[PDB]
RNA sequence: GGCUGGGAAGGCCCGGCGGGGAAGGUGGCUCGGCCGAGUGUUACAGCCCCCCCGGCAGCAGCACUCGCCGAAUCCCGGGGC
RNA sequence: CUGCGGGAUGAACCGAACGCCGGGUUAAGGCGCCCGAUGCCGACGCUCAUCAGACCCCAGAAAAGGUGUUGGUUGAUAUAGA
RNA sequence: GAGCCUCGGUUGGCCUCGGAUAGCCGGUCCCCCGCGGGGUCCGGUGCGGAGUGCCCUUCGUCCUGGGAAACGGGGCGCGGCCGGAGAGGCGGCCGCCCCCUCGCCCGUCACGCACGCCGUUCGUGGGGAACCUGGCGCUAAACCAUUCGUAGACGACCUGCU
């Protein structure tokens, strides 16, 4: 009935000065702002969300405009609480700054 | 996770409800009975990874369940592929899976071993007739449950 | 779920820097009282660097130049504007999310705004240095509505005054409730302290 | 040389024996270094430079560890310095208040890095002296010495400005 | 203005550091930003430590200013300095904050009930008693 | 496991020895209610500190985390990609 | 005849030399924002500049001075009263 | 009621001024000033529990059958009295009709129990464009053409014409 994950800001990916990685995105997790409290949040899935002009199909219900990009979280990143995800497809680079959902069931509680 | 523990169902329609944990099936899955009466979630498969071990447990020691039900017990049968299988015909129809009254049989001599238990702590039942669920302010890395 | 800042008491850069990064990552910012800001150095200082910038002017056309703005506020969104990348897309979004306001207008003045503690002058700047207003380095290099800021705020704050007294007689009222009644809501208090609560 | 958290080695060391000599002299010196690596580096640096002795053509008998005597007591200790600066190299006395003399000696080191810019290659130790409350010339330290110490901390700048960046109430300085 | 000194033998918080969350009674003082504390009766051993991490509080046991590890403790089992920091409104709300963080799930749903309950309830009075001042008002 | 066969510390202390900060003392003065507080002068120890004689399990790089080198003087379990 | 990371920029500087990739760790360099990382409850001190200062090559300053301030060396006199 | 495009999202906080070698809250026996404000005194906290380290609302439904609490809310409920001008754009205070017994603890069952599998859950009756229901109101102005010179390279500009 509620929100069943964590909001997650898209930072970018990782990169030096004068490259850039695609590969591995960096997520800002709220609340977490130090490399303490991110062990709970290694291989945790992610997903990144949109909505497009055509209709996509969609699991345990009818057709939507709906379509997901998912990912795994790696590890941490530099004692701020970023977290580096790998996605299984890269992410489009419109999500700068904007939000996905940090998934709560890859449970190791 | 142990038995006579809550749990919290995460991934499936039973989303974010309470259950009571019973025991573990051969297969690995984790049998799962959140009251009809009151969680409406019977006798079911859960999965540890998609599971969350509240610290609340309730005396479970003293109720006798079931030996027949198991993994081969929850299984799924239709879709046989020997019929027509052209036009708008061939399993695309009858709409509907039906209850199988052992089920309900099963549920009732399990919900009447469980609900007096968990009736004795209380509070218990609305701990277990509520859902969780995220709000402002609150983080799984912060809060400790 | 946007952030709203009191820019008094709070150094320039200090707090130009973490509206900039909390910015780029699509947060909402709004600042208000962009004259309460205090530069560090003495206000010579400040001043002269400020008559510098303003003798940087295009030789040929000055129409095409720099836009010296002596708004105290379009002075920080242009400080804001420095820090992010003004050129690319998302710099242009971060500065149309960024609004900064003189004083602070109705659609913010009822609002409880937030203060950074990283950014505020008795944390970051010792008390035997000297600091410049931003509001005084913009009266004394062009800024023309300075008075009527004030008398707006002035009677912004005869206001607020009044809410707040008002609020505070409802939580003594609050109070007197909570102790005339606490003895049909005791085995509620007692809960919410056995866990941490009302203590 | 480089400087962290140094220690206290005590290096005996002697030339190797010769046919002219059989039982050359032993010397015992104090080298406050980081690890025994640079102690004894240092040692022979010290050796070459006062008497006829070389690394190749000697060896240190023993490098140990001196570990403090009284770590729970604080003590005033005043150190000979000689260091070298822009201009020509200078004599200094300093006195410094630590329980430990590989403390102090630390203390010392970063105060002549923080005041005159003088490298740790560059500044050499001559004596590290245990003192009493008297024999102290230095008011920094002077001043420490009563019974009846009593001042309180009046600009109470606060930390954690990082933990919760945005909140209400503006933060408090008086305690 | 100042009612906390730097005093031989007054008891201090240690916010932050190895030991953390403790009480510690300062013997004498090393420098400007560093003095020689002890902890005995606390399970802190006696150390060099910075003003920075550590919060003084308003008790002041007397004793010399280099004892040796035995007359700090003698004293502070005189004073009780535990049973009255017990009762200080300090303790009380650092333990209601560690009992707040050690809040459980069941622990949360109850605490939400009760306090959905005594807010209404309070609401309901704070009504009933604005009514009846405005009606002496009138 | 090694060290200065680790340094100091924790507890019971016992029979002595000298020195010092300057204290339930004395004392010029000051401030409040014989007492409390702040300053100074010789200065034993009934506040203590240091050294020399001599001995008890309480240790152990000690979860009173006060400051090392480490591994046939070393092994187990778990999490993430 | 030479790409790559850093020096904002760049022949010769520092690191390091090249097949197409995934994971991990570094060098030289950095960790307020641009820009990846100190969003450490970092340690000790110096510094007020109405021309402050901010990192090899390198892009800028000299002699002479200042009770501005922080340390060191030496020399006298002061209860027979400076 | 369908019907194309564009998307952000996944409860809100409706508020004093202010200082940092200081502040927050009451009563104010007392005095001054326009229920309120200021001053003295007194009493409680100050690593802030009148804490953004915070507060507010719960995030399953419906049946009856008890207790504690209890006259609260709703029908974009209908009509009056106000606060608000900085870039007001929101809220408050009173009358009348009908309906409901909602918060907190216990029994009492039933809700496709869709047999483990993901974009669930909302701010949304979201914003823009084209079409189907009614009630109350509307009636054009601009440009070209012509003319004029206070204007002018051409445009443009100042003017006249039931």
């Amino acid at each position: 009935s509620g929100r069943l994950w964590c909001k997650a800001i898209f930072a970018g990916y990782k990169r030096g000065l004068r490259n850039q990685r695609e590969h591995t995105a960096l997520l800002k997790i709220e609340g977490v702002y130090a490399r303490d409290e991110t062990e709970f949040y290694l291989g945790k899935r992610c997903a990144y969300v949109y909505k497009a002009k055509n209709n996509t199909v969609t699991p345990g219900g009818k057709p939507n405009k709906t379509r997901v990009i998912w990912g795994k979280v790696t590890r941490a990143h530099g004692n701020s609480g970023m977290v580096r995800a790998k996605f299984r497809s890269n992410l489009p680079a419109k999500a700068i700054g904007h939000r996905i959902r940090v998934m709560l069931y890859p449970s190791r509680i | 996770i142990t038995p006579g523990t809550i749990l919290i169902i995460l991934t499936g329609r039973h989303r974010g409800k309470r259950v009571v944990f019973l025991k573990q099936l051969s297969s690995g899955l984790l049998l799962v009975t959140g009251p009809l009466s009151l969680n409406r979630v019977p006798l079911r498969r859960t999965h540890q990874k998609f599971v969350i071990a509240t610290s609340t447990k309730i005396d479970i020691s003293g109720v006798k369940i079931p030996k027949h039900l198991t993994d081969a017990y929850f299984k799924k049968k239709q879709l046989r592929k020997p019929r027509h299988q052209e036009g708008e015909i061939f399993d695309t129809e009858k709409e509907k899976y039906e209850i199988t009254e052992q089920r309900k049989v099963d549920q009732k001599a399990v919900d009447s071993q469980i609900l007096p238990k968990i009736k004795a702590v209380p509070q218990l039942q609305g701990y277990l007739r509520s859902v969780f669920a995220l709000t402002n302010g609150v983080y799984p890395h912060k809060l400790v449950f | 779920q946007v952030l709203v800042l009191d820019g008094r008491g709070h150094l320039l850069g200090r707090l130009a820097a973490i509206v900039a990064k909390q910015v780029l990552l699509g947060r909402k910012v709004v600042v208000v009282r962009c004259e309460g800001i205090n530069i560090s150095g003495n206000f010579y200082r400040n001043k002269l660097k400020y008559l510098a910038f303003l003798r940087k002017r295009m030789n040929t056309n000055p129409s095409r130049g720099p836009y010296h703005f002596r708004a105290p506020s379009r002075i920080f969104w242009r400080t804001v504007r420095g820090m992010l990348p003004h050129k690319t897309k998302r710099g242009q979004a971060a500065l149309d999310r960024l609004k900064v306001f003189d004083g602070i207008p109705p659609p913010y003045d009822k609002k409880k705004r937030m203060v950074v503690p990283a950014a505020l002058k008795v944390v970051r700047l010792k008390p035997t240095r000297k600091f410049a207003y931003l509001g005084r380095l913009a009266h004394e290099v062009g800024w023309k509505y300075q008075a009527v800021t004030a008398t707006l705020e002035e009677k912004r704050k005869e206001k607020a005054k009044i809410h707040y007294r008002k609020k505070k007689q409802l939580m003594r009222l609050r109070k007197q409730a909570e102790k005339n009644v606490e003895k049909k809501i005791d085995r509620f208090t007692e809960v919410l302290k056995t866990h941490g609560f009302l203590v | 040389k480089a400087s962290g958290t140094l220690r206290e080695y005590k290096v005996v060391g002697r030339c190797l024996p010769t046919p002219k000599c059989r039982t050359p002299p032993l010397y015992r010196m104090r080298i406050f270094a980081p690890n025994h690596v640079v102690a004894k580096s240092r040692f022979w640096y010290f050796v070459s430079q006062l008497k006829k002795m070389k690394k190749s053509s000697g060896e240190i008998v023993y490098c140990g560890q001196v570990f403090e005597k009284s770590p729970l007591r604080v003590k005033n200790f005043g150190i000979w310095l000689r260091y070298d600066s822009r201009s020509g190299t200078h004599n200094m006395y300093r006195e410094y208040r630590d329980l430990t003399t590989a403390g102090a000696v630390t203390q010392c080191y970063r105060d002549m890095g923080a005041r005159h810019r003088a490298r740790a290659h560059s500044i050499q130790i001559m004596k590290v002296e245990e003192i009493a409350a008297s024999k102290c010339r230095r008011p920094a330290v002077k001043q420490f010495h009563d019974s009846k110490i009593k001042f309180p901390l009046p600009h109470r700048v606060l930390r954690r400005q990082h933990k919760p960046r945005f909140t209400t109430k503006r933060p408090n300085t008086f305690f | 203005v100042f009612r906390r000194f730097v005093e031989v033998g007054r008891v201090a918080y240690v916010s932050f550091g190895p030991h953390a969350g403790k009480l510690v009674a300062i013997v004498d003082v090393i420098d400007q930003n560093r003095a020689l504390v002890d902890g005995p009766c606390t399970r802190v051993r006696r150390q060099a430590m910075p003003f920075k991490c550590m919060q003084l509080t308003d008790f002041i046991l007397k004793f010399p200013h280099s004892a040796r590890q035995k007359y700090v403790r003698k004293a502070w089992e005189k004073a009780d300095i535990n049973t009255k920091w017990a009762a200080t409104r300090w303790a009380k709300k650092i333990e209601a904050r560690e009992r707040k963080a050690k809040m459980t799930d069941f622990d949360r749903y109850k605490v939400m009930k009760a306090k959905k309950m005594r807010n209404r309830i309070i609401k309901n009075e704070v009504k009933k008693l604005q009514r009846a001042a405005l009606l002496k008002a009138s």
